[PDB]
């Protein structure tokens, strides 16, 4: 509707102040000595976090123009999280330094559009430098170091995460859940498993807990529910003939099939248990082909060329044994050729390279892990529910950081990598003087993440930086030990991906933000 | 255990449903349809109605026949096989050669 | 292989449905309708009702007839062709010339 | 459109293409992603839904005689036709895949004539003097190849004459 308009410096000043509030709140959570921020909720108990992206989300300002500034800087923090899930606090700091210096350049009377180009060109040069500095992260100790550093230098976290990635594998799936106890615990699952229970509580093979273990069972996959269509007896009989246990996968099994089945299992005629498919039809049908191929079985194509009676005993898949309980069904090992298993995985390559990324890849990889890899679950210990939230959150950040470090490598931490690359780019200039200043502005902003860490430690940000700049290679100051040395030796590592992403996302928003002449907002 | 039909009752068995050879080389998948062709497994004594004589069925055992599948057609399981029971009237045709 | 009808049953086939010659020159399209015209492919033994004397059907093989398409009319597929099976009573008229 | 990367990219599309998926995921001719490549296929355009009404066999069997792939365009195809189709394709009797028309009645119906004329085929006029099995293999259009994925169907090049191509374009001038 009706609009309030600000022009030039008045607009930018309001925007800057809004940005400063957002960034100041974010800065206190950066580094080994970083401090927690508490977010209030009318719903229940407040959340306390050291995670910059979460803090950024919650900040909104009373001044309409200031809010606009904060909202725009909010995105860099949020975008960084989307890319690597870590370094969000660091990204915000870069935006803080870039914007303040950029606006200062704008005040000088320089064309901001040119300043933006200088910044953008400088960013491109900085990114190339990061790749050269980046070193491979492969050993468990380095992975542990990134996990430990990500989790606010918690050694136990890095230790447990390193064990899990090695154990599950490169394409394995790792998740985190709360713990019953006060101690952190790791759970690893191998083979094919899913969150499906048994339709017949009555059929329990040996351990009680709804536990069914079948030895050298035949596995049945179907596309229909069996109510009054009990017919399929020659298939069931063929199994009775075999003298082997039967595992059943289909949309649903009614009491009619179960009633006859229960008597059959109890007196020793046949040992058979049935469980309902994965869940949603496109999803269950999609996962059925792999189950059958993995076990060497055949999926019954009700839809295509198969019928309920029609299906030989040989069609059914084979496994050494399975484990079943009310909540879950697990197969020890279906017998299928390595080539066929790998082959399902091979067709999955299109599935892996999907435009969707979020959601599709997470579920897809879980299928893939089950097909050939392993799945790990981490439980987090803590006396109270809120402590658990903080501890668990950091563990996830470390998990994301390790995933990022493995794929793109690591660079020295403490902000040393950004300051070290800045010295290299002292030779970068472009089309005109305004761009040259913009380039120069970005180089200066690079220094800030390093100094915030030192600032949060209660020490002179500028003095530590002068010695760090004075140093060579990976030399730097360790905030936690309060002394100088080789950062790599220290165990402080920054994944290359988070560092790169932070700089890129921070600068892209900052370049446009500094070029704003007029701002439009609703009246009080 | 082969069934003995009771007068005017004919026991026949149904053949394959929508056999995969219609229209040429095209395979037509079954879409929930049924077939009227079968063989006569057994012949009853004949039709009793009107007392004076019992008329023998105009059919013999082992013939290939066409019949009207309706309410008058009953289903029984013989030696774990499917058999249909209907009257002479329900059988529409005889397939020869 | 051909079809042998089961007494009193007549096997006939339909001509063309709503042929484009109605009213004269004008072509009138199909309006979702069927035709009562047909020819007799085969003749059954006759009526077996009332025991004595099985009476032969009045309709000879190869005739062109008009019939009432009622419940007593069944459809069979013979050598991949469409045929109709009904009793003598269902047929209403004979087209001779 | 918005790019995934930080770099600007250009995409060029050759020939006739539309946003249609395949109703038979099962039939994939060669590449993965549900990709179907039919070599010198016959193209069929129809005005009706296909379910229990199977009667189109002489048209479909005619295709079988040829030994060439068949592309199907219609309002919809359901599992009954697809079921017979998947098995027929699996044993190599016929290599056939079916897809749904462009989308909306005045939309898809309008775009069908051009597809047919471009490929040299005939649109089946349910509305006019045509029936489900009334139409010879002559009617079906021809193209050297077609690419089908879950989201889109593309025809490499339908074989049609320029006078017909230009003519369709010429009638488009009012449009
Ligand atoms: N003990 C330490 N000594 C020096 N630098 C550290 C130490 N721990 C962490 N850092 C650095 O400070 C950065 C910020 O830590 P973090 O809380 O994880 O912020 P992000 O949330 O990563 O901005 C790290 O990425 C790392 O480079
Ligand atoms: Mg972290």
């Amino acid at each position: 509707a009706a609009k309030d308009v600000k022009f030039g410096n008045d607009a930018r000043v309001k925007m800057l102040r809004g940005v400063n509030v957002l960034a100041d709140a974010v800065k206190v959570t950066l580094g080994p000595k970083g401090r927690n921020v508490v977010l209030d909720k009318s719903f229940g108990a407040p959340t306390i976090t050291k995670d910059g992206v979460s803090v950024a989300r919650e900040i909104e300002l009373e001044d309409k123009f200031e809010n606009m500034g904060a909202q725009m800087v909010k995105e860099v923090a949020s975008k960084a999280n989307d890319a690597a899930g870590d370094g969000t606090t660091t990204a915000t700091v870069l935006a803080q330094a870039i914007i303040t210096e950029g606006l200062k350049a704008v005040a000088a009377g320089m064309n901001p559009m040119d300043l933006k180009r200088g910044i953008d060109k400088a960013v491109t040069a900085a990114v190339e430098e990061l790749k050269a500095l980046s070193v491979p992260c492969s050993d468990s100790k380095a992975i542990a170091q990134v996990g430990t550093i990500s989790a606010n230098s918690d050694e136990t976290v890095g230790k447990l995460i390193a064990e899990a990635m090695d154990k599950v594998g490169k394409e394995g799936v790792i998740t985190v859940e709360d713990g019953t106890g006060l101690q952190d615990e790791l759970d690893v699952v191998e083979g094919m498993q899913f969150d499906r229970g048994y339709l017949s509580p009555y059929f329990i093979n040996k351990p009680e807990t709804g536990a069914v273990e079948l030895e050298s069972p035949f596995i049945l996959l179907a596309d229909k529910k069996i109510s009054n269509i009990r017919e399929m007896l020659p298939v069931l009989e063929a199994v009775a003939k075999a003298g082997k246990p039967l595992l059943i996968i289909a949309e649903d099994v009614e009491g009619e099939a179960l009633a006859t089945l229960v008597v059959n299992t109890m007196r020793g005629i046949v040992k058979v248990a049935a469980v309902k498919a994965p869940g949603f039809g496109d999803r269950r049908k999609a996962m059925l082909q792999d189950i059958a191929t993995l076990t060497g079985g055949t999926v019954i194509s009700e839809e295509i060329g198969m019928e309920l009676e029609k299906a030989t005993l040989e069609d059914l898949g084979q496994a050494k044994r399975v484990v079943i309980n009310k909540d879950t069904t697990t197969i020890i090992d279906g017998v299928g050729e390595e080539a066929a298993i790998q082959g399902r995985v091979a067709q999955i390559r299109q599935q892996i390279e999907e435009a969707t990324s979020d959601y599709d890849r997470e579920k897809l990889q879980e299928r893939v892990a089950k097909l050939a890899g392993g799945v790990a679950v981490i439980k987090v210990g803590a006396a109270t529910e809120v402590e658990m939230k903080e501890k668990k959150a950091r563990v996830e950040d470390a998990l994301h950081a390790t995933r990022a470090a493995v794929e793109e490598g690591v660079v020295a931490g403490g902000g040393v990598a950004l300051i070290r690359v800045a010295s290299k780019l002292a030779d970068l200039r472009g089309q005109n003087e305004d761009q040259n200043v913009g380039i120069k502005v970005a180089l200066r902003a690079m220094e800030a993440p390093l100094r915030q860490i030192v600032l949060n430690c209660g020490e002179e940000p500028s003095v530590v930086a002068n010695t760090v700049k004075g140093g060579d290679g990976n030399y730097g100051y360790n905030a936690a030990t309060e002394e100088y040395g080789n950062m790599i030796d220290m165990g402080i590592l920054d994944p290359t991906k988070v560092t790169r992403s932070a700089l890129q996302y921070a600068a892209s928003v900052a370049g446009l933000m500094i070029t704003t002449e007029c701002m439009v907002t609703d009246l009080p | 255990m082969n069934i003995r039909p009771l007068h005017d009752r004919v026991i026949v068995k149904r053949k394959e449903v929508e056999t995969k050879s219609a229209g040429g080389i095209v395979l037509t998948g079954s879409a929930a349809a049924k077939s009227t062709r079968g063989e006569v497994l057994a012949v009853g004594n004949g039709r009793i109605l009107e007392n004076g004589e019992v008329k023998p069925l105009d059919v013999k055992v082992g013939d290939i026949v066409i019949f009207n599948d309706g309410y008058g057609v009953k289903s029984e399981k013989i030696d774990n096989e499917e058999v249909l029971i209907m009257s002479e009237s329900d059988i529409l045709a005889i397939v020869e050669a």
